[PDB]
């Protein structure tokens, strides 16, 4: 999905869901991880 | 009360109000031991999971097989590193399976 | 070109899982659960109840050629010898240790206690495999001290009896570096052994991860299980859930329908259990052929199979019992230490062209000498040391130099 | 419960019961009258209330 | 239905296979065990001759063959792979 | 004996599959999407999904 | 959805053979040179890229 | 002594054209006394 419709989808699910930070990536949009422009070994 | 399953374990009885706990009772497959029809014609059975010549073995209750002290590379498998077999003198024999011969390698140093 | 001057002898563990628990349910009692009204009806169904036990009972008895496999691959038990002298190199850490009721060594003990599953339900039942852990943990020591005190040779004939600092001298031969590597280092050579060895302990108490390998396969089959057992709990359209209920609440003639519903729907649950199992047992079949090879081609020998045998140049493994499993001990020889010399193809004396006879050319700024490939050692570039082929025309990258010609001061001497 | 061998001849020649002893419960299990060595599961018990 | 992205991008797997095949241009074999050590590359092929049991000099005599050879061959594959890959058209095509 | 005198270096191909697309499909919603009625049904069913 | 999943499990199986083959193929073909006779193409090994 | 392959029994007597040299008789642990015979010094005398 895009980030766009991501808030459709209790406060603390409706803050998950609308997302003080939001990441799009191939695999959909994803919430509560900080996007950094560093490199490290797959966790 | 109830198991993981809706199965009851436990009940309370309506007449005394005393709690009880249920098991289903003795029950388990049943094998047995036969050298062939074309050698022999006796068999030794074996319950699997049963507590009971007879004989009482981490596999089950093997009756009809006589324990013997010795073990032989072992014909075929009870369990539990027990085996059987119409050897040894004309009966069934389950005894414990030998692994192999004991060989110490002489080893020293200098050799 | 790079070459070594030093080494490290480092151990890696490799998990593999060559069998699973030998699990078995009576289609019948499942199905039916001790229902002989129902038992009736489950007849018409055909002959799916045999089936399915035929399936559970090849998987069950393949679980146990698949540990036979992997493990009985000696003919005989060896005993180690009562004194521990194997030319420094320390085996406690690996071999049974007597001070315990269990035949079991250091390492044995930690891999075992550290994997984890009395449950019993109607039905579902666990045979216990043929080869007893204490039988598999004497197999292992018999493959172990076998390999530390007959090097490879009792895995292909007799046992024939070899000091080990020769062994693993024959095992350096095997990988390119000469015998007077091993000896002049072989007090070194055994402290990073035993250092590895006692490495490896702490690394399988490191993370409870390690071993994750082998709980998976425990925790797949336990999932099966549980997912199989609460499928009762289902009514699959019914009425009730539960033949009892049924068979009190409604007459035979009425009870049929619903009895049918949950024979359908029990036996569908059964059929998708039996087939994830030969899924699973297949995996798991492919898993153990994979650990019999290794047992074979690296605790009963020396592989030049590159990665077979973890990073490095395969030395010895030394195999491990593990809770439906086996984990090997791979010991590899890894350079280290490299030092980049100036090299050449070949060198001319007097116009002969000059290849290296097994090492390599390589010099140290000023004058050339011939090193083996694998351990800088540097000897002078002789004529016994080196052979000859064409001249200096046809060969590119050819540099001058004097190979000195061993007879020479002899034959000035006595001529 | 009864396994009887028919013959080519389309005439029964022998007779085995399933319940006569547990050589002959494996004979029926199996579907044969020859059974070869080895370790046969047959049938399973529960005992009776 | 979905279909989730695979873990390793293409261009990651093509930069994993690079770097697999530069070690093996400019490392030999080394690479594969311990750490990775240059060697001439005919000094390399020379070592791999070897392997086969033929002595280092039939490279070196006459390296300039050997070498159109392989440039040769390479060109080759193309123009024949350029033609199968039905064993992944098959893997594709079945799922 | 048949001795060589000549090579031909040779290159050769193999292709070898490595991995399938990673599918995944909803059993909830393949059954019977966005209907309740029928999604009450198929919970009878159980951990089928 | 049930049959599809069992035919994907199968055919998951095979491509994880395949993927196993390969995986010791490169280990033993391209991180080294190998005596195993047609495993790294026909002819004698050099090397593989 | 002698120096004979391994896995078959076939002695030869220890000679400078199978066995290489090293070391100092100091270091290696376990060596022995027994000497080389040299194929050069019968062709010498
Ligand atoms: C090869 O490396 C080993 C270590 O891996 C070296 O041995 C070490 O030498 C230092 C010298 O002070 C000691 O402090 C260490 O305790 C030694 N370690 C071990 C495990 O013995 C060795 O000297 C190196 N050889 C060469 C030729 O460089
Ligand atoms: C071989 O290794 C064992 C350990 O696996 C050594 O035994 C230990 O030695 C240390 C140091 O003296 C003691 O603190 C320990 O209590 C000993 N036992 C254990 C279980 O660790 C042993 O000394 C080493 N050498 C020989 C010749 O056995
Ligand atoms: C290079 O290797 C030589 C070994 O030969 C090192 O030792 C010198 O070698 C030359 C001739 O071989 C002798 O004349 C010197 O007396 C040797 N020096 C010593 C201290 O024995 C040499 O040191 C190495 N390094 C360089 C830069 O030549
Ligand atoms: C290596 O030695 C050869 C032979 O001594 C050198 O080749 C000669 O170089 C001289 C230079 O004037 C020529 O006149 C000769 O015709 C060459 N051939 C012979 C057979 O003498 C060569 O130059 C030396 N150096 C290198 C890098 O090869
Ligand atoms: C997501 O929405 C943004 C905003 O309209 C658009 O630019 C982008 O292309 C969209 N991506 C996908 C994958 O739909
Ligand atoms: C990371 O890279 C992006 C690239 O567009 C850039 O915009 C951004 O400022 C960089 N830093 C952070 C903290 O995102
Ligand atoms: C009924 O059961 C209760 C509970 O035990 C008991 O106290 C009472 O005497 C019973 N009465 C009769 C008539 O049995
Ligand atoms: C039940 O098993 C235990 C443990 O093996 C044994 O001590 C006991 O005698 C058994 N009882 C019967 C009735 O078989
Ligand atoms: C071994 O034989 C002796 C003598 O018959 C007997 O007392 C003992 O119980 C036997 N041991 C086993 C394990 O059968
Ligand atoms: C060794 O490598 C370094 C760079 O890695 C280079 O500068 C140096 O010249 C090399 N040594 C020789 C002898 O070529
Ligand atoms: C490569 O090395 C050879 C070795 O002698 C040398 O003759 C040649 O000139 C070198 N080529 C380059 C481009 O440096
Ligand atoms: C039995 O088989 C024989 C074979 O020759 C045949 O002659 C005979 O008619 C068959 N039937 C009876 C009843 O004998
Ligand atoms: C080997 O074959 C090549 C290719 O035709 C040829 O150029 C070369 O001369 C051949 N070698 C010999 C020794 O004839
Ligand atoms: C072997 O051990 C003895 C002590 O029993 C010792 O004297 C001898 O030097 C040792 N030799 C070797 C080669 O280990
Ligand atoms: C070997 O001989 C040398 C010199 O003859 C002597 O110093 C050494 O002690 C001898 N070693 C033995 C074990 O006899």
């Amino acid at each position: 999905v895009n980030c766009t419709e991501v808030p459709v989808a209790t406060p603390t699910w409706r803050v998950y869901s609308t997302g003080s930070n939001v990441f799009q990536t191939r695999a959909g949009c994803l919430i509560g991880a900080e996007h950094v422009n560093n490199s490290y070994e797959c966790d | 009360g109830r198991d993981i399953a809706d199965t009851t374990d436990a009940v309370r009885d309506p007449q005394t109000l005393e709690i009880l706990d249920i098991t289903p009772c003795s029950f388990g497959g049943v094998s047995v031991i036969t050298p062939g029809t074309n050698t022999s014609n006796q068999v030794a059975v074996l319950y699997q999971d049963v507590n009971c010549n007879v004989f009482q073995t981490r596999a089950g209750c093997l009756i009809g097989a006589e324990h013997v002290n010795n073990s032989y590379e072992c014909d075929i498998p009870i369990g539990a590193g027990i085996c059987a077999s119409y050897q040894t003198s004309q009966s069934i024999i389950a005894y414990t399976m030998s692994l192999g011969a004991e060989n110490s390698v002489a080893y020293s140093n200098n050799s | 070109i790079a070459i070594p001057t030093n080494f490290t002898i480092s151990v890696t563990t490799e998990i593999l899982p060559v069998s699973m628990t030998k699990t078995s349910v009576d289609c019948t009692m499942y199905i039916c659960g001790d229902s002989t009204e129902c038992s009736n009806l489950l007849l018409q169904y055909g002959s799916f109840c045999t089936q399915l036990n035929r399936a559970l009972t090849g998987i069950a008895v393949e679980q146990d050629k698949n540990t036979q496999e992997v493990f009985a691959q000696v003919k005989q038990i060896y005993k180690t010898p009562p004194i521990k002298d194997f030319g420094g190199f320390n085996f406690s850490q690996i071999l049974p240790d007597p001070s315990k009721p269990s035949k079991r060594s250091p390492i044995e003990d930690l891999l075992f206690n550290k994997v984890t599953l009395a449950q019993k339900f109607n039905g579902l039942t666990v045979l216990p495999p043929l080869l007893t852990d204490e039988m598999i943990a004497q197999y292992t020591s018999a493959l172990l001290a076998g390999t530390i005190t007959s090097g490879w040779t009792f895995g292909a004939g007799p046992a024939l009896q070899i000091p080990f600092p020769m062994q693993m001298a024959y095992r350096f031969n095997g990988i390119g570096v000469t015998q007077n590597v091993l000896y002049e280092n072989q007090k070194l050579i055994a402290n990073q052994f035993n250092s590895a060895i006692g490495k490896i302990q702490d690394s399988l108490s490191s993370t409870p991860s390690a071993l994750g390998k082998l709980q998976d396969v425990v925790n797949q089959n336990a999932q099966a299980l549980n997912t199989l057992v609460k499928q009762l709990s289902s009514n699959f359209g019914a009425i009730s859930s539960v033949l009892n209920d049924i068979l009190s609440r409604l007459d035979p003639p009425e009870a049929e329908v619903q009895i049918d519903r949950l024979i359908t729907g029990r036996l569908q649950s059964l059929q998708t259990y039996v087939t994830q199992q030969l899924i699973r047992a297949a995996e798991i079949r492919a898993s153990a052929n994979l650990a019999a090879t290794k047992m074979s081609e690296c605790v009963l020998g020396q592989s030049k199979r590159v990665d077979f045998c973890g990073k490095g140049y395969h030395l010895m493994s030394f195999p491990q019992s593990a809770p439906h499993g086996v984990v090997f001990l791979h010991v590899t020889y890894v350079p280290a230490q490299e030092k980049n010399f100036t090299t050449a193809p070949a060198i001319c004396h007097d116009g002969k062209a000059h290849f290296p006879r097994e090492g390599v050319f390589v010099s140290n700024g000023t004058h050339w000498f011939v090193t083996q490939r694998n351990f800088y050692e540097p000897q002078i570039i002789t004529t016994d040391n080196t052979f000859v082929s064409g001249n200096c025309d046809v060969v590119i990258g050819i540099v001058n130099n004097t190979v000195y010609d061993p007879l020479q001061p002899e034959l000035d001497s006595f001529k | 419960t009864f396994l009887l061998k028919y013959n080519e001849n389309g005439t029964i020649t022998d007779a085995v019961d399933c319940a006569l002893d547990p050589l002959s419960e494996t004979k029926c299990t199996l579907k044969s009258f020859t059974v070869e060595k080895g370790i046969y599961q047959t049938s399973n018990f529960r005992v009776q209330p």
